[PDB]
DNA sequence: AATTGCTGACTCATAG
DNA sequence: CTATGAGTCAGCAATT
């Protein structure tokens, strides 16, 4: 946590009495811990994109279904005018 | 060796798992695209139906 | 350069 | 058994 959240500069401030193999080792551990979090964000973004698409779809299906009902209504009304215009031609 | 074999199989299973996740996202995105095509076509149809309906109504009323 | 962020693949543990 | 969750590293491209 502090090993990940510290800046390089403040980190060295604490790596004063450390060996060279030890500094390499500690910096590898910071990289590993940071990668652990990168992976978690990566995968979290994907689930959130899935959810956002699933939601968008749900809503679109709803909107489409109400547009289809407006279309049928309106095509009926138009056809009710057409029969009384075909009936006058008769 | 039963170590090696389980790894080979699991590795193949991970690969399939990743491919399947990607395909399902593609498929969902396509469905969503299809619904937007359909919605857009329905809005156009509504505007035409309104126009067609009022043309006929006004003809019948004027004559 | 070294460090950072990301994402594809491999692995272990375990869910299904 | 295989499918998945999550940690790890490989490797690229951006940043400091």
């Amino acid at each position: 946590d502090q090993l990940v959240s510290m800046s390089v500069r403040e980190l060295n401030r604490h790596l004063r009495g450390f060996t060279k193999d030890e500094v390499i080792r500690l910096k590898q551990k910071r990289r590993t811990l940071k990668n652990r979090g990168y992976a978690q964000s990566c995968r979290y973004k994907r689930v959130q994109q899935k959810h956002h698409l699933e939601n968008e779809k749900t809503q679109l299906i709803q909107q489409v279904e109400q547009l289809k009902q407006e279309v049928s209504r309106l095509a009926r009304e138009r056809d009710a005018y057409k029969v009384k215009s075909e009936k006058l031609a008769n | 060796e039963k170590r090696r074999i389980r790894r080979e199989r699991n590795k193949m299973a991970a690969a399939k798992c990743r491919n399947r996740r990607r395909e399902l996202t593609d498929t969902l995105q396509a469905e969503t695209d299809q619904l937007e095509d359909e919605k857009s076509a329905l809005q156009t149809e509504i505007a035409n139906l309104l126009k067609e309906k009022e043309k006929l109504e006004f003809i019948l009323a004027a004559h």
